[PDB]
RNA sequence: CUGCGAAGGUGUGCUGUGAGGCAUGCUGGAGGUAUCAGAAGUGCGAAUGCUGACAUAAGUAACGAUAAAGCGGGUGAAAAGCCCGCUCGCCGGAAGACCAAGGGUUCCUGUCCAACGUUAAUCGGGGCAGGGUGAGUCGACCCCUAAGGCGAGGCCGAAAGGCGUA
RNA sequence: UGAUAUGAACCGUUAUAACCGGCGAUUUCCGAAUGGGGAAACCCAGUGUGUUUCGACACACUAUCAUUAACUGAAUCCAUAGGUUAAUGAGGCGAACCGGGGGAACUGAAACAUCUAAGUACCCCGAGGAAAAGAAAUCAACCGAGAUUCCCCCAGUAGCGGCGAGCGAACGGGGAGCAGCCCAGAGCCUGAAUCAGUGUGUGUGUUAGUGGAAGCGUCUGGAAAGGCGCGCGAUACAGGGUGACAGCCCCGUACACAAAAAUGCACAUGCUGUGAGCUCGAUGAGUAGGGCGGGAGGUAUCCUGUCUGAAUAUGGGGGGACCAUCCUCCAAGGCUAAAUACUCCUGACUGACCGAUAGUGAACCAGUACCGUGAGGGAAAGGCGAAAAGAACCCCGGCGAGGGGAGUGAAAAAGAACCUGAAACCGUGUACGUACAAGCAGUGGGAGCACGCUUAGGCGUGUGACUGCGUUAAUGGGUCAGCGACUUAUAUUCUGUA
């Protein structure tokens, strides 16, 4: 019962880029989302003489909290949330304000 | 090595009452070490 | 009240006889406070009060053969004693070596190493990690026997036990 | 695919991932350890059956004590004891409270040791899930009351003690509780009710949960939950996490809902078993009294070693004894719900108790490091950031440590001894005073000089030559910070107020 999940389109509430649309690559257990494309943090990678060298500075994704990302309804241009409704015997989401199934 | 368990033993604290009462109160508490060994 | 910057801390200024409070700058960056009341693990200079906090004393063990030392080279922050090359002096029917008994990871490879209030060690057996003990005819254990020891009866002794056969 | 702890190799995507709960299989060595022994995690077992390999392989049973059954059976004919086999049960460990069997000191007194402390601390055995007790040989001297325990009055009373310190009642009244039976042994009449054990079905509940509405935007700012203007909802603003203090970004609460299996609390039904009315006996068939010894002491009441023998609703016993007046009361087998007691473990709720020298010993890999033969007592050590991408490259140095740049971040007076960083102590830089200095390192008056103000106004701050007034090396200590030193509860008395 997970609002965000894998592939989902989803819009940032607050942070320094709030607005920004995305899709989630993973979700981790502490509550937190790896969105692609907004979080970017430039790391820098101490060199390794094993296989990979890559060195320098990093554009890694930084996760963030659940709580600051929200479903695109991709209808009506903003953010909504979303929640359970039982069809057919299986749990599905839908979101609000004239909801519709995904 | 040999006159330590003798006397302060597992098999010599619970010959007797009094010393199986001492690891009693040793399991009690939560000692890692019950006895000596 | 409150990110044009809280409380605490460090300065200055004002007020009251005294305990203090209000208004700020700097530091700091997350909540704080007055009036009318109540509830007490509430304020510190000593009880040989308690735990760290200016201090008069620095982590590496073998000084007990009258056979003999010195020179060179390599390593090292250190060289009369270790390793390599050139000599001399003892032992050499053993001060060699291989077995029994006794002893039971000490013998084989890389390492805690720029050192407190001025600690200046000639030994690569130390504490903490990795390997080797390989078997028909090496040996013991397995089979039979004496002494010693033990052991259902009988023999010695009113029993038992001891002696003693299998 | 536990965490410390990144990565790689794998599994899952229109119903066998992981995680949680319930029902099973499996569960070695050591520890009550059951075959024995010893120095607890060490060695060694026996018998029977199957084993493709006739040098094997695997597993069960076997201790002691008590009960029951079977076989054998003395000494001393039979009986009985002992021994063998099978089944069942008992044994150990971990709070508090209660019961049974035993039993101290200190603290108290002007020394008649006893009385208090004390039926206490501690130690031993067993049972229950509350235990003990629990339906009158009892109170009331003839109004009445009717099981036990605990709490609140009578009551710091009446009594008791070298009448000294101390210890410490009944009856009556007001509440919760307010449901009792069987055996001393029977004649007659029965699928006659209820209660128990073993099953099914219905309803409810416990051990994983689902559904679940509701604030957009702007200013300062790197980042917004708060401010200003404007709404909805309120059965829901309960709490915590959520970049700065969040009802409405989320996870949740109230309301409405779920059960494959197991278990618990009420009924009905089927099977088995225990069981009502109408009457007739008895009132524990070796159970007293008396005699002897000890404790609660010449002694009321209670329990018993040995040796005799009559009763008990007909009749036998008590505090103001009198035809052992009257009323009440029935004395040596168990069981007995609940009220009253207790919190080592779970979930929810509560908080003017506590916030890292506090609170439990431990907010934490602390029942630790370390000390000891053993028992026992028992440390230090909390906080970087929203995200640890944690440091590319270059310079000095020893291919370190440490320090100086660049880059990342709002901030590097956040850079692995890392939030805010005090008192005291140890250095650098500037100004002033003292350079054969010592008399409590203060106070009053006052000169010169430096650094800030005032167009001249003897008023900043800091330094304080000289002069006047001026000692515990008879107590502890090198300095400073933090914690702690007249509290809480039960009576009486006094003051002030409502």
């Amino acid at each position: 019962a997970a609002k965000i999940r894998r592939d989902d389109e989803v819009i940032v509430l607050t942070g320094k880029d709030k607005g920004k649309r995305g899709k989630v690559k993973n979700v981790l257990s502490s509550g937190k989302v790896i969105v692609e494309g907004i979080n970017l943090v430039k790391k820098h990678q101490k060199p390794v003489p094993a296989l990979n060298q890559p060195g320098g500075i990093v554009e890694k994704e930084a996760a963030i909290q659940v709580s600051n990302v929200a479903i695109f309804n991709a209808a009506t241009g903003k953010a909504d949330r979303v929640g359970f409704r039982f069809e057919d015997g299986k749990k599905v989401r839908f979101f609000k304000s004239n909801s519709e199934t995904i | 090595v040999l006159k330590r368990n003798r006397s302060h033993g597992f098999r010599a604290r619970m010959a007797t009452k009094n010393g199986r009462q001492v690891l009693a109160r040793r399991r009690a508490k939560g000692r890692a070490r019950l006895t000596v060994s």
